[PDB]
């Protein structure tokens, strides 16, 4: 049957 | 000079307070290990949140938004502290400022806040961020501001449990349809990752994405010049084909399988394995879709990967072959055996992965019929009893 992808905080600083 | 900075920031001399705020911004916007925790302990948060409300001093507002943005770039606890300071509503209000810098920095800070977790995401959504965020979508926007907006959209779509509200999904998808036609590689990558996250949620979300009418723009990007775009689009279409056969056929109607020879022969084993995973999900569908896969001449490459590829790609190829054997007609299984699949499909039987071993055994048993774990030994015995004996 159909299978889903395996399980795998995006913050960005300003410099 | 952290506490002197704090006290000077709590001043009504605009010069002194702005100097202290930009000094704190410098401290927090340079060294890889910034003094976020100590500046929080010194009580800079309420002062900065207060400064955000000073519409008469736009540069003070901007520098405070900068400092809070970088404070929210630390630990989850520090982002939650920023949230507790009552900074989100003031950012939401400054989105409508007559000066573009405060607006863009507020978008940045709200993106950092939303990216922390689904609960903060839902709070910022409840306060109504999506409409003013997407109002900035215009041809006259600078690409930097548009990149930040697209990154915020990705953050909004990212989290799975709980998934984003259906109404926010509905508002975001049209903007993704507008942005999928952009030249900027960063914008395109962000858009594709966002709709990938949306397609990883569920079948009704997949159906909404299909209703938007963007899948035919997504499929071509499988052959985009940029590997990042290619990988994002590959995972997105993979998610979509994990749903119903109807949605899988919608994906296949955009001539998607034409893009997969290059992905199967790509030097990157991660691209290889994701492509083989897509093709396994396709082989787990209708016999007509199995026939389509066979016609695209991808089966020999799948078998070559099963034979000599990375072990993860080998597992995914075993899955694809087994799904084809159980969901394929006798002529298609005959084609498979004609393409010399038995030796490599058998060599995997020695691996430790019980799942892949059982998949191989099941494929072999079903092929023969068409012609530790209890589940494994039982199949080994059943196959041996029927075919060995």
């Amino acid at each position: 049957r159909k299978r889903s992808h395996s399980p795998t905080r995006y913050v960005k600083r300003r410099f | 000079s952290l506490e002197a900075i704090v006290q000077n920031a709590s001043s009504d001399n605009q010069g002194i307070q702005l100097s202290a705020v930009q000094a704190a911004r410098k401290l927090l916007s340079s060294d890889r290990n910034p003094p976020i925790d100590d500046l929080i302990k010194s009580g800079i948060l309420p002062i900065l949140v207060h400064c955000l409300e000073r519409d008469d001093n736009p540069s003070l507002q901007f520098e405070a938004a900068w400092a809070l943005t970088n404070i929210a770039s630390g630990t989850s606890e520090q982002t939650q502290a920023v949230v507790q300071s009552n900074a989100v509503p003031l950012f939401l209000r400054l989105l409508h400022s007559p000066h573009q810098n405060v607006c863009e920095q507020a978008v940045w800070a709200l993106g950092n806040i939303i990216g922390d977790g689904p609960q903060c995401r839902d709070y910022v959504i409840s306060l109504g961020v999506v409409k003013p965020l997407l109002s900035f979508i215009s041809p006259s926007i600078p690409i930097t501001f548009l990149r930040n907006v697209t990154w915020v959209m990705v953050n909004l779509c990212r989290h799975k449990d709980p998934p984003p509200p259906m109404e926010t999904i509905q508002e975001i998808l049209p903007a993704l349809c507008v942005l999928i036609h952009h030249t900027d590689v960063n914008i395109l990558v962000d858009t594709v990752w966002a709709l990938s996250y949306l397609t990883d949620a569920g079948n009704e979300q997949i159906q909404m994405v299909i209703d938007s009418g963007i899948v035919p723009h997504l499929v071509p990007l499988l052959s985009h010049q940029e590997v990042k775009v290619q990988t994002a689009a590959l995972r997105a279409v993979g998610n979509i084909v994990t749903g119903t056969d109807e949605q899988t056929q919608v994906v296949l109607n955009c001539d998607a399988l034409s893009h997969f020879p290059a992905l199967l022969t790509h030097p990157k084993e991660k691209i290889n394995k994701e492509a083989v995973w897509f093709l396994s999900n396709i082989t787990a569908g209708n016999q007509q879709q199995v026939q389509a896969v066979i016609d695209a001449n991808l089966v020999p490459m799948i078998i070559h990967l099963l034979d000599k590829g990375d072990f993860g790609t080998q597992k995914e190829a075993a899955w694809a072959i087994s799904n084809l054997t159980i969901s394929g007609r006798k002529d298609q299984v005959a084609y498979l055996i004609q393409q010399n699949v038995i030796p490599p499909f058998c060599n995997l039987l020695t691996v430790k992965d019980a799942q892949v071993v059982q998949v191989v055994l099941d494929g072999l048993s079903n092929i023969l019929k068409m012609a530790e774990n209890e589940d494994i030994y039982k199949l080994a015995y059943e196959i041996i009893d029927q075919f060995f004996s």
